[PDB]
RNA sequence: CCGGCCGGGAACUCAAAGGAGACUGCCAGUGAUAAACUGGAGGAAGGUGGGGAUGACGUCAAGUCAUCAUGGCCCUUACGACCAGGGCUACACACGUGCUACAAUGGCGCAUACAAAGAGAAGCGACCUCGCGAGAGCAAGCGGACCUCAUAAAGUGCGUCGUAGUCCGGAUUGGAGUCUGCAACUCGACUCCAUGAAGUCGGAAUCGCUAGUAAUCGUGGAUCAGAAUGCCACGGUGAAUAC
């Protein structure tokens, strides 16, 4: 019914807040399938080093952004509202949807 | 065409996106620039060396 | 009863099923003869059930996806030399002496900076 | 024959093409604007076309129609 | 190399009739990296030589490989002076491949029709003794022995 | 015959005689022997000659060989008069579709010469 | 409605977190008994397994006062600042790096296969309608394993051309169009019709590559309103030779 969806950089990071909401979730009520891995966004970029011409000097950049889904299906309504608002979700992104 | 409707065109010839060059930030160049960061080559470089730009690491594949 | 075969080669993962029975290969819900069999993999699907015993032996269902003619042949082969558990282990005897049990690590290489494919190295000029 | 279904002029370049014809032929008009397009109300007609230094008098003919005005200018020099 | 031993892997036995030759011998007829087009193009001038000969397939080419082998090859070398013309002699694995290599350039440089015709007139006039790779072939032979004490 | 021209495109097959005359390429032959209700395989020459007169007539309809020749070239002439910027690449020769004339202009102005 | 689409399940591919594994480790032989070397077994992977990042002390008064900062000097009613147009795209020549060709291992027509990696909100833009076309109207879905870009080309199954300046080859050029943008003339990209140069493997000389390498065949991304044969990046087919 309701999932969950969670945005980072670190892979760690985004594990710990998976383990706190699905922690909480399955205090507050039950019906939790886990996170689910999905695939990893790989941002990549390429940048000239020197600042005059030299142009086989190159660096390669590259962006991990992690990516976490969870839901629920819980019936009552008390326990994912106070679910919410009460989790920092470790300082990276989250989404709340139907 | 449908009547002088395209003749309007005593603006200055600024609101046109062509007339923005969309140069860096922090010091200004019409090259080496990309839209993610919004800097330029060299300042960028400097920010994920230092450490500056979250998310950024070197990339060997 | 039913015996499973991954099998991978290039980026192209297969499933093999081998059973018992008198049937033919079905590989992708359709006959290989039928999928160009006489020069896709004419004699490389059908190697590791030719040595150790006859083709019209084992009924089979493999199904593989990705990569191309080569790719998918080659992902079958070792998906079929890792499916023939049909009494223990004493072909993986025969078949090592043959090679088909490992996979092919070679892979494409990555396209380095300063070269156009992953050593074609641009000419230069002058010495 | 080319660039969309439509001609293009402009405007301050507008203004005298009604004020020549109303007046008759009187001078070559003195202008910058290497826009304009030569359309049928300029037979009989002469303007003065930038180049960068010096403004290049142009008499305009009958089979200048999908020619524009800047491209009786030659602004390439040559030995 | 100068320092470490190398070995090249054999590569697959020709398909249906398993000649590990005619495999060989598709990968130096290989072009542009397609070896479905190498392979028509060898069985079609393979059944068109047995036809026209009317030997069987394995040994027919056999035949005329065996006829178009070489022996000795000179090799550039100039230890106080110019070059020197030094025979030696020649492995049997590349007697084989430079045997092979002669048939296929040798059929490279025709205009009869199209490979599969070309490559049949190739076998056929080594089989004789009467076709332009065998012309190559007997240079060697005759430029042999020239220069024994050098090394 | 020449099929309202001048060529004599015998043992060919029809759409390549057609193309073989002036002023048509493969897309207006394919036209003219759709419009004409005649294969495309069978050689024009092997063709029975009530198809050809049929040819002629359909190949008449549009403007070719010297007619189409003096329309160009007119034009030429014409933008050569009429002072064009675009007329006056004409009498030097070299590209006047914006090419660059430093390198790899050689097709317009011949083989090179000290 | 016999489409993984719908009940369901999670075995498996797969996706992403954590672990195991390969370390000359077990054996034989060689070797001053040591280092080490050769071979074998086992093992998916045998000898830093393949690839990347990683660049010592220093040399070239090597490059950048133009990315930025900065010592010294100079201008400051102009070497500062604003605007229109033009120029950086010129062109009797030379050189560098590439793309497309000289064709039958091919060209063209029909049918028909098999991939990976990416982008998307002034954005990607289904389907349907109009147009031989570039495109136009309608315009859902999608801030993303969902929707779109996007039916990969080589490949293979049939027919044609049958060795020519050709159904190869595409430059140049004329006419007619599509589309970004205040603005396509100097000076953009793409499309339709017509013309169809040079070129039939290339002198001295010279370049890259030892395995998924080279070779050849497609796809994507950044810059960016509108632009690639360039740069970065992904996959298919896949060699020859190292005495
Ligand atoms: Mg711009
Ligand atoms: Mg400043
Ligand atoms: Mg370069
Ligand atoms: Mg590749
Ligand atoms: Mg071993
Ligand atoms: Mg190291
Ligand atoms: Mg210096
Ligand atoms: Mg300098
Ligand atoms: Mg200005
Ligand atoms: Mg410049
Ligand atoms: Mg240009
Ligand atoms: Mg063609
Ligand atoms: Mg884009
Ligand atoms: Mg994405
Ligand atoms: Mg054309
Ligand atoms: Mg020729
Ligand atoms: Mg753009």
């Amino acid at each position: 019914r309701i999932r969950i969806r969670l945005k980072a950089f670190d892979h760690r990071l985004i594990d710990q807040a998976t383990a706190e909401i699905v922690e909480t979730a399955k205090r507050t009520g039950a019906q939790v399938r886990g996170p689910i891995p999905l695939p990893t966004r790989k941002e990549r970029f390429t940048v000239l080093i020197s600042p005059h011409v030299n142009k086989d000097a190159r660096d390669q950049y590259e962006i991990r952004t992690h990516l976490r889904l969870v839901d629920i299906v819980e019936p009552t309504e008390k326990t994912v509202d106070a679910l919410m608002r009460l989790d920092l979700a470790a300082g990276v992104d989250v989404q709340i949807s139907l | 065409r449908w009547n002088a409707v395209l003749k309007l065109q005593t603006l200055p010839r600024d609101s046109s996106p062509s007339r923005q060059r969309n140069r860096c930030r922090q010091t200004g160049r019409p090259h080496g620039f990309l839209r993610k960061f919004g800097l330029s080559r060299i300042k960028v470089r400097e920010a994920a060396m230092r450490g500056e730009i979250p998310g950024l690491k070197k990339a060997s594949w | 009863n039913q015996y499973y075969g991954t099998g991978r080669r290039k980026s192209s993962a297969a499933r093999v099923f081998i059973k018992p029975g008198n049937g033919k290969i079905v590989i992708n819900q359709r006959s290989l003869e039928q999928y160009f069999g006489r020069e896709t993999a004419r004699m490389v699907v059908r190697q590791p059930l030719e040595l150790v015993d006859m083709v019209e032996k084992l009924d089979l269902y493999i199904t593989v996806k990705g990569g191309g003619i080569s790719g998918q042949a080659g992902a079958i082969r070792h998906g079929i030399t890792r499916a023939l558990m049909e009494y223990d282990e004493s072909l993986r005897s025969e078949l090592r002496k043959a090679g088909f049990v490992t996979r092919d690590a070679r892979q494409v290489e990555r396209k380095k900076v300063g070269l156009r494919k992953a050593r074609r190295r641009p000419q230069f000029s002058k010495r | 024959r080319s660039l969309k279904k439509g001609p293009f002029i402009d405007l301050h370049l507008l203004k005298k093409v009604e004020k020549a014809v109303e007046s008759g032929d009187k001078k070559p008009l003195r202008t910058w604007s290497r826009r304009s397009t030569i359309f049928p109300n300029m037979i009989g007609l002469t303007i003065a076309v930038h180049n960068g230094r010096q403004h290049v008098p142009v008499f305009v003919t009958d089979e200048m129609v999908g020619h524009k005005l800047g491209e009786f200018a030659p602004t390439r020099t040559y030995r | 190399p100068r320092r470490r031993v190398i070995g090249q892997r054999k590569i697959l036995p020709d398909p249906k009739f398993g000649s590990e030759l005619l495999a060989k011998f598709v990968n130096i007829l290989m072009v542009d990296g397609k070896k479905s087009t190498a392979e028509s193009i060898v069985y079609s001038a393979l059944e068109t030589l047995a036809q026209r000969s009317g030997k069987s397939e394995l040994e027919a080419f056999e035949v005329a490989l065996e006829n178009v082998r070489p022996t000795v090859e000179v090799k550039s070398r100039r230890v106080g002076g110019s070059t020197y013309q030094v025979p030696v002699e020649v492995r049997p694995v590349r007697r084989n491949a430079l045997a092979m290599r002669w048939i296929v350039e040798a059929a490279r440089k025709r205009g009869d029709k199209s490979m599969a015709l070309r490559l049949a007139n190739e076998l056929s006039d080594a089989a004789e003794n009467k076709g332009t790779a065998v012309k190559k072939r007997e240079d060697v032979h005759r430029m042999a022995e020239a220069n024994k004490a050098f090394a | 015959a020449r099929i309202a021209g001048i060529n004599i495109p015998d043992h060919k097959h029809a759409v390549i005689a057609l193309t073989s005359i002036y002023g048509v390429g493969k897309t207006r032959s394919k036209a003219i022997l759709a419009a004409a209700g005649i294969a495309e395989d069978v050689k024009i020459s092997e063709l029975s000659e009530g198809q050809i007169d049929t040819l002629r007539d359909e190949v008449a309809k549009f403007v070719v060989e010297g007619d189409l020749r003096r329309e160009i070239s007119m034009s030429i002439k014409r933008l050569m008069d009429l002072g064009c910027y675009r007329g006056l690449r004409h009498r030097r020769g070299l590209p006047v579709r914006g090419q660059r004339t430093k390198t790899n202009a050689r097709t317009r102005k011949g083989p090179r010469k000290p």
